[PDB]
């Protein structure tokens, strides 16, 4: 039976979301010649059919993101004191006096997966920028390929990471089940570890005990999240993968499919245009194999990402709205809490687990035979015994003297294997031979 | 109408030039809303207000149709949720 | 798929038996092979559509089998799976192509403010509420349950024994009851 506890605090990075590109087939195939165009428009509306596709995996990664992220009616503000009952919530809340509307943690992860393969930016052309800073870069390539921003902007996503978190912390967990129940973090704390099987008291009499152990932990993700590698692993495969398939694209779109050049507007000044067909069908055919592969790929990928998101909204609406008792599915042990934090193309939690401690040796008794009866033991599952002495719980130790509230009557002694004869206490005797001797 | 991309500064001009390869016949202009997820909005009043996103964009910028003073399509911050007032209190209980 | 039939994919025309009574037969053969390739890159990307349609759709209904068996079948826990809140019952009904359930769902009402006790100490040791897990107090008052009011008296068979009162923050002064006392009193004496 364990003696102590461990306020563990893992992580979990999921992607919820990918980059939203968006080709013109009408730019990368045949940029601006009116023959090639006309060309093209006799191989049938593949044009057509590739933007839809691209259209409809971009409205799918917004409604995965918006699943994923916007869950919640109301938009809680977030507390001014952010310690609620020795936890200490900074580094967690967006911060009032910061100029960002972020926390920390989420500037940490802002700060160390949004490389975005520095350097290929200057492949395909975006219109990125702000209206707040009022310069709004419109960039654009011959190439056509672009990338749309996403619907749900960073600070819209941390805005709801933080209502999220306001609503996990104050307000209890009701705040899921439509509505708002307000509740301390202690009592909360106290209802989670009866749901989990931890009595009340392991909380009460060691409220600051868990609360070090609690800013201990956080006081490590952010150290593990500051100065570390191999972290944010999930995201910053998608984004290679993204600016690989990007990279090919483009590679792809330089490539001399037998023909006398590679590169338009270069073949239709040399050659004459029957001689230039020949050589323009080609070019197009290959093209047109590269940018279906591409397609292929790419709803491939957002197939995964979709998955990826529902799983991740799935674990959300699980741990972070509520209490479940799934195994090794929020975190490593036992879930007992969950806060959410906003990532770029992605979700990262933060479940503070329970994890045991040391252990001890100990005797075991299947039943106790007082007078004839067998007793079995009740909630509390494990009759720890020194030499058939006790009866305590499972999850901690709690030294509890045996009595009649704790188990309940049964058959004989012969029918259990195992059973240790022993005696049981009941209040009853002895306040009655005091009340009436 | 929603331009992909575009800077606002030559559409305009190709449009009053007749420079624009879709140019409608009963086809005009009368604002410009240039934003992230750009397409100058033609068509549509930006109004400082805030509705729920019936038809979204993009750029945390939606469109609807509501009524202005009548009935038109505006452009608003996508109104990203309703405030509350639940306040923490360690002697309240709900 | 259909519309991508009548397209000239290099040929003289996209309609079949026209090249024929027009061109050579040593032509034709490109004229037909042309076509023929261009149809089956067609076909073939309308087959991969299918395949991916139809591993979206395979995912979709095991999300739906798994969603019958955890809702209808019984009764699950789960936060935010079946319904909006507590599940509590689950009617599926059937529908062209796909499964449409009814979550009668469990939703709270109108609230109230009250007061909060940790713990109470009545004569020294500290009665921590066993079941009712939401100490409903107008000034230290009561016992209650969390979903619903459910107004019951502060007994010693809803709360257990612990330690002393200096370890938990919070702890209100108040009296515990125990029906055997008075009962006691009242027969005996």
């Amino acid at each position: 039976i364990p003696t102590n506890f461990s306020i563990s605090i893992t992580t979990e990075v999921m992607p919820v979301s990918m980059a939203k590109t968006s080709v013109d087939c009408n730019m990368y195939i045949c940029g601006d010649s009116t023959e090639c165009a006309n060309l093209l428009l006799q191989y049938g509306s593949f044009c057509t059919q590739l933007n839809r596709a691209l259209s409809g995996i971009a409205a799918e990664q917004d409604r995965n993101t918006r699943e994923v992220f916007a869950q919640v009616k109301q938009m809680y503000k977030t507390p001014t004191l952010k310690y609620f009952g020795g936890f200490n919530f900074s580094q967690i809340l967006p911060d009032p006096l910061k100029p960002t509307k972020r926390s920390f943690i989420e500037d940490l992860l802002f700060n160390k997966v949004t490389l975005a393969d520095a350097g290929f930016m200057k492949q395909y052309g975006e219109c990125l920028g702000d209206i707040n800073a009022r310069d709004l870069i419109c960039a654009q390539k011959f190439n056509g390929l672009t990338v749309l921003p996403p619907l749900l902007t960073d600070d819209m996503i941390a805005a709801y990471t933080a209502a999220l978190v306001s609503g996990t912390a104050t307000a209890g967990w009701t705040f899921g089940a439509g509505a708002a129940l307000q509740i301390p973090f202690a009592m909360q704390m106290a209802y989670r570890f009866n749901g989990i099987g931890v009595t009340q008291n392991v909380l009460y009499e060691n409220q600051k005990q868990i609360a070090n152990q609690f800013n201990k932990a956080i006081s490590q993700i952010q150290e593990s999240l500051t100065t570390t590698s191999t972290a944010l692993g999930k995201l910053q495969d998608v984004v290679n993968q993204n600016a690989q398939a990007l990279n090919t694209l483009v590679k792809q779109l330089s490539s001399n499919f037998g023909a006398i050049s590679s590169v338009l507007n270069d073949i239709l000044s040399r050659l004459d245009p029957p001689e230039a067909e020949v050589q323009i069908d080609r070019l197009i055919t290959g093209r047109l194999q590269s940018l279906q592969t591409y397609v292929t790929q790419q709803l491939i990928r957002a197939a995964e990402i979709r998955a990826s998101a529902n799983l991740a909204a799935t674990k959300m609406s699980e741990c972070v709205l509520g209490q479940s008792k799934r195994v090794d599915f929020c975190g490593k042990g036992y879930h007992l809490m969950s806060f959410p934090q906003a990532a770029p193309h992605g979700v990262v939690f933060l479940h503070v687990t329970y994890v045991p401690s040391q252990e001890r040796n100990f005797t075991t008794a299947p039943a106790i035979c007082h007078e004839g009866k067998a007793y079995f033991p009740r909630e509390g599952v494990f009759v720890f015994n020194g030499t058939s002495w006790f009866i305590t719980q499972r999850n901690f130790f709690s030294p509890q003297i045996i009595t009649t509230d704790n188990t309940f009557v049964s058959g004989n002694c012969d029918v259990v294997i195992g059973i240790i004869n022993n005696t049981v206490y009941d209040p009853l005797q002895p306040e009655l031979d005091s009340f009436k001797e | 109408v929603l331009y992909q991309d575009v800077n606002c500064t030559d559409v305009s001009t190709a449009i009053h030039a007749d420079q624009l390869t879709p140019a409608w016949r009963i086809y005009s202009t009368g604002n410009n809303v240039f934003q992230t997820q750009a397409g100058c909005l033609i068509g549509a009043e930006h109004v400082d207000t805030s509705y729920e996103c019936d038809i979204p964009i993009g750029a945390g910028i939606c469109a609807s149709y509501h009524t202005v003073s009548q009935k038109s399509i505006v452009a608003y911050t996508m109104s990203l949720g309703a405030d509350s007032s639940i306040a923490y209190s360690n002697n309240t209980i709900a």
